[PDB]
RNA sequence: AAAAAUCUGUGAUUUUAAUAGCUUCUUAGGAGA
RNA sequence: UCUCCUAAGAAGCUAUUAAAAUCACAGAUU
């Protein structure tokens, strides 16, 4: 409340009232300086309500632009950290791309263009394939090899629901997977293999 | 009877007839016509009473009779007419045309014999499957059962199969139809073969859809005139386009797929990399449909506005289901970042509009911003490259890819029990033998595979065409309600969003919500949506569950769309959008409010203007998972047609590709694993309630025009819409640019009778019953019809209502019964819940923290808001339903202050100065305002 | 009397569920058709019976200390 | 209570206000001094302006910081003890369903006769039990029957702790294994299933 | 790991408008030294 | 030549009420 300079000038004021007011008593009550020092210190009042006001008001600018300023400041930095964390995560995922078979995968399209959806139809080398009822076993697997479309696969694991193994069981004409039994939890989920 | 008319009549066909009449007089039989001329117009059912009938029989080795379905109709006419037609049965003569034969048997009866006739011809099968209702099914039972269609038939088979009707409860519903192709196939080249014949020999004249019997021969030419040989005219545009549904519904077309394709053993061998068929449906468009008098421009590049651009995708639907499906998706080319190769899309080839060629290409990258990385990580194309195929037999959807962690199950968690609160209501007498508000809507949990399974009911969307005429009409008159919104494209700095902190979709969900990516600075987020404009930006959807009260005991799903999808399509749409929240008193009423006397107002204005009203209602079964893909593309047109200046008709292509590729046809990520979404709307996806909307008065539009052109126009009383009835066939089919004049006539007439509201699904209308009992408006049993063929479902009657006594108010809108309570000294509408939701609403809560009562005090203040209205009920036993809950809101109020005192403080300023717990607060919430 | 075996039958999914029951996609998908089967029903005779099924689960996964309190 | 005695110096500057206007019967005239007491009486009262108002939003600020405090403390003691809350809770409202088919599961669960806490529950055609002493096992089962629940299952075959399995004893009755009880020892073990 | 919207309550900050009051410059009316 | 009261205009400060905007939490509907 002191800082403003004009709290200094208004206690000058008030200091010199106090003085004249009881130095004049002289002379009497001597009205017609008693209404000029009553209209100085009026005057003065004013004035001081009036800057304190003004400079309580620009007073919030400085808050309002050390807001603003830091909320620039961390955006930014929010901004450096997701870029990083986005170029990480394309670089991981662009660094597993065999660059020999996509040099033979776009030498037979039509002008070097070919729809998404075959591109790991013909690249990748396993399929995991998902098996909801014996029904469906029994059709499908085909002993071990399982046969999709044109090419033959192979098996490398079956894991059901509960996230445990199943195992071969070997045989005089070879290894054959138990299924039908009421201990194992469907679907199955195949991770085969390309011949 | 006379047996020497017959003898005549046998010909020298060498076969055994029946009578079938008691002799020369004629026989009267119920068939349906395709009829337009001086003095009526339509799609009417009337009797026939020209012609007399007899039946083939044939000695089965058996040694009994068969009565085989081979007809001998022999038509009565004049003398005039009888030798018009012998001339033109002299040219006509080829193995399309039924074999006449001309006699006069008497010296007053002439005789145009046809032989060996089907009963019944293409029209009658075109109607019956039409306008199907499960009372008077004869037509098409009559036709399903000669022709083989149901393979294990036996008599009295359809009273134990009680649902055959049923498309999405009788699995072989669709293997029972698909019997029927080699006929319609067979009736469109049949069609063609006549045509050819008809313009060499110089005939012309109007065909259509009667004229075919079910063999697929022409049988009857009084129309047609002669012309110079070497010049005619057959006109088909309506033969067309009547059986234009039914050339797909039934699989017309399946001998000509590309493919072959076995469930378990995969695709047999085939050409892999081919994308453009862009040089087969045109051959196959000039193999079938040779005389349709109108351009079509497979890839839909080249159309020329937002009608060639649906005429076009109507016939896409059709021809999209023969080529392969791993053909269709994003494209992608071969790029380079820094010298090291990788995949990037260069196009997109969708099912219903075609191939586009993205305006900007690079083969080189370096030092790239956040907007572009945003744009290749989102991008599905270079992570469904790099990743391990995928064949899961639980779902028929397309299935791209397994993700690297493999296929996870997900499940759902019950609901907590509230005991705290159900003491009290038992207490205070809720809950006791007899009541009226037994308990529902409980927490229903779910097993692991719950994910998938509800994922799994897409296999009810399935490509199926529209009768481009009626359709397009039906567009015209349902874009006549958005004429007064506002609508354009907007800056970024404009956009407003509800709520940021959500997430952003998939990858971009791991680093933070949305909130993290609109820090973008504009110029960046203007840039993005600018080249929106130029370029096809596909985009990854997740699938998850959700968690909530609910009676029914099925799963929910909602998808997740990605940033880049949204952070466009605000931009794009909110203009119309706020436009459409900030209007009052239309047919559209999203962003009314219930309270402050809004419901009323609603109420009131649509009841003012109808005579003799009788409100109904109707419930889209499915509406999410069976929606037509071209209903959703005209939904978007329909909102994109406001952009008159600002976007020029190529960007607005891109931009309908664009919303196509990041909705219509997602690339789901459900489970662990990357499919492909047939069709339909996303509950997630920007704007969906308002595509909902479109499309709910599209539906109701089609049911009013279709049931409106059916009805025998020569006997209609009234002499105004006697004439509207006569011009929309006319303006409808026979021509080819809309006239304003009449669509607003017509609209107007839909307007003053048949008033509407819609909010998103639900919907209300009350229409002038006088008209609706003589068939001329769409009244119930007229919206299960059209929902047959336009949406691949069936409306059963119990999920539709009637209130013919309007004191009453609507039975149920918006999920709150209405009910009529003196206010203020007037009769005024409100509105109450289902006091069983809001009961077990209190008692069961989705987190564990809620169940301390004194901390969610709010629940119980904003849940009596909206259950007072039971206050006013008749039936004692709902307003406890309210002043239980007053109670139990003072008791947490005391229970609070008395607790607090452990502390050493009080807070009785703040436990007296609550006005919560008196009826005075919450009776000021229904009361129009001052 | 309905209510309270509708009642009951949530806190004891709840219950089974903390238990740690999901991790066996076998008896997780039996307990949620009996708790289904109990919600939707309104005949007491066949909820109580299916309670019964329920209840005699839990004491198969975890052997409740408590079991002897209840009794008095 | 920091802002009672205000209001009681403005009582007090009300009332001297209201006895110098009765007294001062003359003052209709002579206004100077009536209208000189009422601003005196006014400027008391004005103190309530910013006394009152900073006392009332001191006490709303504490009282909601407080009122935040003390919820915390409230759910975090809810969360601190789930399970066992979960236990009574189950318990006590099993205590409110009269039923005498759960007073009887529950008496013969005490008893010593509980599922065999392996061999998970899947279906509601089996089960496994143990039966631990002679007076138990004569309670339970009849011949080839047992009543674990309030319904009746059939018996397939009983083992010994050891492993050895045992045999019914021929009867004319029926089959019996009372007899075996006091041969052979404890705990034994009976697949039952649904009759 | 939890989507696009609309509506409605409660709490916190800012502005505006009105009411009451305080301080001050000016003008005008009543009279006083 | 100055002083007290009264009315208005204007400047500043206090509070009370009402509306609008921003932020946080909570319910309902599609
Ligand atoms: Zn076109
Ligand atoms: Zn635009």
């Amino acid at each position: 409340f002191s800082h403003i300079p004009s709290y200094a000038e208004y206690e000058r004021a008030k200091s010199i009232y106090e003085k004249v007011l009881a130095d004049s008593k002289n002379g009497g009550v001597t009205q017609q300086e008693l209404a000029a020092y009553r209209k100085a210190a009026n005057i003065a009042k004013s004035v001081f309500d009036r800057d304190l006001a003004v400079q309580k008001k620009l007073d919030s600018m400085a808050e309002r632009a050390m807001t603003t300023m830091y909320k620039e400041a961390r955006v930014t930095d929010r901004r450096a950290k997701l870029v990083s964390s986005l170029h990480a995560l394309l670089f991981s995922m662009l660094k597993k791309i065999d660059s020999e078979k996509l040099n033979v995968l776009f030498d037979q399209a039509n002008s070097g263009v070919v729809p998404l959806a075959t591109v790991p139809i013909v690249c990748s080398n396993k399929l995991t394939l998902v098996i909801p009822d014996p029904e469906t076993w029994v059709k499908c697997v085909e002993g071990v090899h399982v046969t999709y479309s044109t090419v033959v696969w192979n098996i490398d694991c079956v894991t059901d629901a509960d996230g445990t193994e199943l195992h071969p069981t070997s045989t005089g004409s070879g290894l054959t997977y138990c299924i039908s039994g009421d201990n194992i939890a469907w679907p199955l989920k195949v991770n085969l293999t390309r011949n | 009877f006379d047996k020497n008319y017959l003898n005549r009549v046998r010909g020298s066909s060498e076969a055994r007839l029946i009578p079938l009449a008691n002799g020369c007089d004629p026989d009267v039989v119920k068939r349906a016509f395709d009829v337009c001329n001086k003095e009526s117009a339509g799609m009417f059912q009337n009797l026939k009473r020209n012609c007399a009938r007899f039946q083939e029989v044939r000695d089965t080795e058996d040694g009994n009779l068969e009565y085989c379905d081979s007809y001998f109709v022999v038509k009565q006419t004049t003398p005039s007419n009888y030798e018009h037609e012998k001339a033109c049965y002299e040219d006509l003569k080829s193995e399309v045309t039924a074999d006449h034969d001309f006699f006069v048997f008497n010296k007053n009866i002439y005789n145009i014999s046809r032989q060996r006739l089907t009963k019944y011809t293409m029209m009658d099968f075109c109607y019956a499957l039409r306008h199907f209702d499960p009372k008077d099914c004869e037509v098409l039972k009559e036709i399903l059962v000669t022709y083989g269609c149901i393979e294990d038939y036996h008599p009295k088979w359809f009273e134990e199969n009680k649902d055959w009707y049923d498309p999405i409860e009788n699995p072989k519903y669709y293997a029972m139809l698909a019997k029927m192709g080699p006929i319609v196939r067979r009736a469109l080249l049949n069609a063609i073969e006549f045509g050819n014949l008809m313009v060499e020999k110089g005939y012309v004249g109007v065909i259509t859809l009667d004229n075919q019997d079910l063999n697929g021969k022409f049988y009857d030419f009084g129309d047609f005139q002669k012309t110079a040989p070497g010049a005619g005219v057959p006109v088909f545009d309506t033969y067309y386009s009547y059986m234009m549904p039914i050339i797909a519904m039934t699989d017309a077309l399946a001998p000509e797929r590309y493919f072959e394709y076995d469930v378990h053993k995969g695709y047999k061998s085939y050409d892999l990399l081919k994308y453009d068929y862009t040089e087969e449906k045109q051959d196959l468009f000039q193999k079938y449909f040779k005389y349709w008098d109108q351009e079509y421009h497979p890839n839909c590049r080249d159309c020329s506005d937002d009608r060639c651009l649906i005429h076009c995708a109507n016939f896409n639907i059709l021809f999209s289901t023969l080529v392969p499906q791993t053909s269709f998706g994003n494209l992608c080319r071969k790029v380079f970042v820094d010298g090291v190769p990788f995949i990037a899309t260069c196009g997109y080839h969708s099912k219903e509009l075609g191939v586009i060629m993205n305006q900007d290409n690079t083969m080189s990258f370096s030092k790239m911003g956040l907007s572009q990385l945003m744009q290749f990580v989102g991008d599905p194309a270079l992570l469904v490259g790099t990743s391990n195929k995928l064949v899961d037999l639980r779902t028929s959807c397309f299935s791209v890819c397994a993700l690297a962690s493999g296929i996870t199950h997900q499940t759902v968690k019950p609901g907590h029990f509230n005991k705290d609160f159900y003491d009290f209501a038992e207490k205070a007498g809720m809950f006791k033998e007899g009541s009226s508000i037994p308990l529902k809507h409980f927490f229903y949990p779910q097993t692991g595979n719950a994910a998938i399974n509800d994922y799994d009911y897409y296999r009810y969307n399935r490509p199926t065409m529209f009768d481009i005429r009626q359709l397009l009409f039906c567009l015209e008159v349902t874009s006549k309600y958005f004429e007064c919104y506002e609508g354009g494209c907007i800056p970024a700095s404009q956009v407003v969003v509800n709520n940021l902190d959500k997430s952003a979709g998939y990858p971009f969900n791991k680093f933070g919500k949305a909130r993290l990516y609109y820090e973008m600075s504009l110029e960046e987020q203007d840039q993005l949506f600018e080249s929106t404009k130029k370029n096809v930006l596909p985009t990854i959807t997740q699938m998850n569950l959700k968690y909530a009260i609910s009676a029914k005991n099925r799963a929910r799903t909602v998808a997740g769309v990605s940033i880049l999808s949204t952070m466009t399509n605000r931009q794009f749409h909110q203009k119309i959008l706020k436009s459409i929240v900030n209007t009052r008193n239309a047919p559209v009423v999203i962003g009314t409010t219930k309270f402050y006397g809004g419901w009323d107002n609603m109420l009131r204005n649509l009841i003012q203007g109808v005579e003799d009203p009788i409100l109904m209602g109707w419930d889209y079964p499915k509406c999410d998972r069976a929606m037509p893909n071209l209903l959703r593309i005209a939904a978007s047109l329909v909102l994109a047609r406001k952009h008159t200046n600002c976007c020029t008709w190529s960007e607005r292509v891109y931009r309908l590709y664009n919303e196509c590729a990041q909705v219509l046809s997602e690339t789901v990520l459900a489970t662990g694993g990357i499919y492909v979404k047939p069709g339909g709307t996303s509950s997630g996806d920007a704007t969906t309630a308002y595509a909902n909307s479109v499309f709910n008065i599209i539906q109701a539009t089609s049911a009013n025009v279709a049931r409106l052109l059916s009805v025998i126009t020569r006997d209609i009383v009234y002499d105004d819409i006697k004439s509207l009835q006569y011009e929309l066939y006319q303006q409808v089919y026979r021509r080819v640019n809309f006239d304003p004049a009449f669509v607003e006539k017509f609209y107007s007439y839909l307007c003053k009778n048949f008033s509407l509201m819609i909010l998103s699904d639900d919907g209300v209308v009350c229409y002038n019953n006088t008209l609706a009992k003589q068939g001329l408006v769409a009244d119930i049993s007229g919206f299960r019809e059209v929902l047959y063929y336009q949406n691949n479902v069936f409306m059963a009657d119990s999920k539709c209502w009637v209130e013919p006594d309007l004191e009453k108010g609507p039975h149920e809108f918006c999920s709150q019964h209405t009910m009529l309570v003196e206010v203020d000294g007037e009769p005024r509408y409100l509105p109450y819940p289902d006091p069983s939701r809001i009961l077990c609403a209190c008692v069961f809560v989705d987190d564990l923290d809620k169940t301390e009562s004194v901390a969610v005090m709010e629940r119980y203040i904003a849940l009596a808001i909206d259950a007072y209205p039971l206050v006013h009920h008749e039936n004692e036993e709902y307003k406890k339903v309210f002043f239980v809950l007053l109670s139990y809101i003072r008791k947490l109020y005391q229970e609070l202050s008395q607790n607090m005192l452990m502390d050493y403080s009080f807070v009785m300023d703040i436990d007296k100065g609550s006005k919560f717990w008196e009826q005075e607060f919450y009776e000021n919430m229904y009361r129009a305002p001052t | 009397k309905l209510s309270d075996v509708k009642c009951t039958t949530v806190v004891l999914m709840q219950l089974l569920t903390k238990l740690n029951v999901e991790a066996n996609s076998k008896m997780h998908a039996y307990l949620v058709e009996l708790h289904n089967k109990i919600l939707a029903s309104d005949d007491v005779g066949e909820c109580m019976d299916n309670l019964l099924g329920m209840l005699i689960t839990l004491f198969c996964i975890d052997s409740t200390i408590d079991l002897g309190e209840y009794c008095d």
